[PDB]
């Protein structure tokens, strides 16, 4: 999920934007 | 430079890009 995608690896803006709502 | 969003950098970042739509659900 997010923490893996954005903290362990690196996440593009649009990766990051899809955990919104 | 360090590319990883961890902790409150990950939070501070969702607050930014989500905008009014937000995240972690909406009340109700």
């Amino acid at each position: 999920g997010i923490v893996e995608q954005c903290c362990t690896s690196i996440c593009s803006l649009y990766q990051l934007e899809n955990y919104c709502n | 430079v360090n590319q990883h969003l961890c902790g409150s950098h990950l939070v501070e970042a969702l607050y930014l890009v989500c905008g009014e739509r937000g995240f972690f659900g909406t009340p109700k």
